[PDB]
């Protein structure tokens, strides 16, 4: 499958910090990365539906930028309500797959 | 598996879709269908196998009636390709090659020739090896020179007789499709399968002489001449190998 | 040489179909493709195409017929056919079968100018009335209340091939045609020599050889 | 794609005059003109089948000329057999479409009509109808009028030998209306006559 | 509001068979693409399968041989059925709707279901 990988595996961040996480693919996917919140004992929720384009109802604190195969997700301000784990996806190829995701740590 | 199956975007898959049709018409020699099967299942809701493509060509050029969409589907009276055009032609562009193809309209106007029922073999005869463009009497070839004197149109009236190009860069015009040909060999013509092989009823070879890329361009074909039979009588069409230098 | 006979119907209803047929004699298409086609002329117009077949076997149709046309060769009988569908009163015309016997692409062997007319009116055989002087003189006979358009007359069964005039027919107020024809004769022959107006109207079964004789004024 | 135009839509000349008609194309075509000499109502016959080449079966009086976009048909001396409509036809692009056709007709010295009149035949009256014919013959030019004292007129085509017209005109009446008149006449006027002329019959005489 | 509810997850014996379901509400499952994704506890998400509106299907490489995804228009339900479970089949399974962009490219999963747990052990 297309190898999707993400960094750092755990992210130290504290309330009000600005911070970023990285998601990458082993091949030149160009678009249709999607990013999800996930929280313990809950369903994941979409935040980003295509690269930079923020999903409806998402807080404006988030944004995405890049050129597909290299992409990043960025937080304008770490609101403690969004202490979670963040996962990324690609849709450029079958089979669909997700990275290992990223932890955030209150530090 | 290692092979990640590609998911084509609408534009990318649409180009590959036209790329397959152009190969079935025999205008091109290569085709890329990777991801084309998926593109159809998501955008068209059907499997674009060889049988499906054959009906699209057969309907668009011959049996189709009514409005047609960009995917060669017809309708007699959100989702893509639901805007059925009535312009009469579609620009079939695969990105690697392109041809402008005019939609069928049944018996309205010039028709096509069924080369499965038709197979005209013209007996060979001695004849001049070189023919001057200014005095072509051949029944398969008609030549027009324009006032600029740097454009030539050869109208082929017998598509069944092969015309071989050498060192030429040409534009083909016909009531079926328009396209350019830049490879040496027999002129490629659209072949439409419909209970047999159909080709254009006529086609026009347009040679642009205002540029340098057609320098030394030469046509090799059979000059059909209607000579009378020494025996019995009547007319028995003959032919002879000939060469027409343009450049 | 070749010869042709456009032996099709002279009259059809609207929304019916033609079956104009052109036998060729002196040859057969079994020998090899002949360039041929059907040409049309509605009254008072130039020549107009119907359909064609070059040495390619590639049919052409004139698009203004809205695809109603249908050519067919028939190699079995040295024959051609045209099967125009949904005929309509605008298609009143003469039609010519034509072949290129020689040269390469010109119609040399045109057949005879058959015509078909297209309206609800029935066929109606002519009636003939003598037209001869009282006491050189003219003679003639008058043909009226006849349809469809083409009727032929000849004098003394063809013996009086010269000194004859016939007038193109015109619409009677009822919509039928009428025709008249006349001859100029030396009066020394008047009455002493018999004269017969012979009329033929192939689009019906009617022929009448009507004598003309000076009136007992 | 190709279309045709002809300069004289009609041309007129005397017997023995040299005449030319022209045909020219919407493109350039390299020879490939046919010409057809349709006598009205007949099937046409092919005169010329390429530029400057003549069919074996037609007079040497005809020849073609020119090349490229523009051609002309010439007659070295027009003969009264040359009353016909002439079409060009191109031969570069199927369908081989005809030109509009040039009508050529013959000028003559004037001739007055040998006018005649014929009463209704009794067989028409036996049918309950009546008709009267007034005829003009061997007259030129074609413009004539048939004053009757409800009429139709037919003029025959210019005679291949006489170069001259004939014309017929007819009244129609019910036998009831035919009862209402003692005498019938047609009056005809034509430029070749010295003065207008009439003919008549009396119903009680014939 | 549209909600997906998965149900019917259980412990089953290894090599057994199971019938997951996903009822939709507020929309009809046949209108748009339905997907399945699952997480092994403490691991990340993985994809399982998708069913197109045309009823065609695709499956993950690990599972292509074993799982069938199906739907019924009248039950307004998508089904995921196991021919034989492996031990690595233990996960929470989420049903999700797949949303296309107007260019009919798949972009994101949304309206994920509340999930359902399945387990396979002695």
């Amino acid at each position: 499958a297309i190898l999707l990988t993400q960094s750092p595996s755990s992210l130290s961040a504290s309330v009000g910090d600005r911070v970023t996480i990285t998601c990458r693919a082993s091949q030149g996917i160009s678009s249709a990365l999607a990013w999800y919140q996930q929280k313990p004992g809950r369903a994941p929720k979409v935040l980003i539906y295509d690269a930079s384009s923020l999903a409806n109802g998402v807080p404006s604190r988030f944004s995405g930028s890049g050129s597909g195969t290299d992409f990043t997700l960025t937080i304008n301000s770490l609101q403690p309500e969004d202490f979670a784990t963040y996962y990324c996806q690609q849709f450029n190829y079958y089979p669909l797959t997700f990275g290992g995701g990223t932890k955030v740590e209150i530090k | 598996n290692l092979k990640m199956e590609i998911i084509l975007t609408l534009s990318q898959g649409l180009k590959k879709y036209y790329g397959k049709i152009l190969r079935l018409l025999q205008l091109t020699l290569e085709e890329d269908t990777e991801g084309l099967l998926e593109w159809c299942k998501r955008n068209l809701g059907l499997d674009c196998d060889d049988t499906f493509f054959q009906k699209r060509i057969e309907e668009f050029f011959i049996t189709g009636e009514g409005h047609f969409n960009e995917v060669l589907q017809f309708r007699t009276p959100a989702e893509p390709f639901k805007s059925y055009f009535a312009k009469g032609f579609l620009s079939i562009d695969s990105g690697y090659y392109s041809a402008k193809c005019y939609s069928g309209t049944s018996n309205s106007g010039l028709q096509l020739i069924n080369i499965t029922r038709h197979s005209t073999r013209i007996v060979d005869t001695p004849g001049p090896k070189i023919t001057n463009l200014k005095t072509i009497n051949c029944i398969n070839l008609k030549a027009s020179i324009f006032k600029e004197h740097r454009e030539v149109e050869i109208n082929v009236l017998l598509p069944q007789v092969a015309v071989n190009l050498s060192n030429c860069h040409v534009v083909i015009k016909s009531h079926v499709c328009d396209y350019s040909l830049d490879i040496d060999g027999a002129v490629r013509l659209p072949h439409i399968y419909h209970e047999g092989v159909f080709i254009p009823g006529t086609y026009k070879i347009v040679i642009d002489k205002k540029n340098k890329l057609n320098d030394r361009c030469t046509l090799f074909t059979d000059c059909v001449i209607k000579g009378r039979e020494v025996r019995k009588g009547q007319s028995v069409l003959r032919q002879y190998k000939t060469e027409i230098r343009i450049g | 040489q070749l010869q042709l006979q456009e032996s099709g119907p002279g009259l059809v209803k609207p929304s019916e179909t033609l079956s104009l047929t052109c036998t060729v004699s002196g040859g057969s298409i079994t020998t090899s493709h002949y360039y041929w086609g059907w040409i049309r002329q509605p009254p008072g117009k130039g020549l107009e195409w119907v359909g064609s077949m070059y040495y390619s076997g590639g049919i052409y149709y004139n698009p203004s017929l809205k695809g109603r046309v249908t050519i067919s060769v028939d190699t079995s009988k040295n024959q051609f056919s045209l099967k125009l569908s949904s005929v309509t009163a605008a298609d009143t015309a003469v039609y010519y079968c034509a072949l290129a016997d020689a040269p390469d692409d010109a119609f040399d062997i045109w057949g005879q100018g058959t015509m078909v007319t297209v309206s609800s009116a029935s066929t109606k055989g002519p009636s003939v009335f003598p037209l001869a002087p009282s006491s050189t003189a003219a003679l003639g006979c008058l043909v009226k209340d006849y349809f469809p358009e083409p009727v032929t007359v000849s004098w003394n069964s063809g013996a009086l091939t010269s000194g004859v005039h016939t007038f193109p027919a015109v619409l009677q107020s009822s919509g039928l045609y009428s025709l008249s024809s006349v001859v100029t004769v030396p009066s020394s022959s008047l009455g002493t020599q018999t004269y017969i107006c012979n009329v033929n109207h192939k689009p019906s079964n009617t022929k009448v050889d009507k004598k003309v004789e000076p009136k007992s004024c």
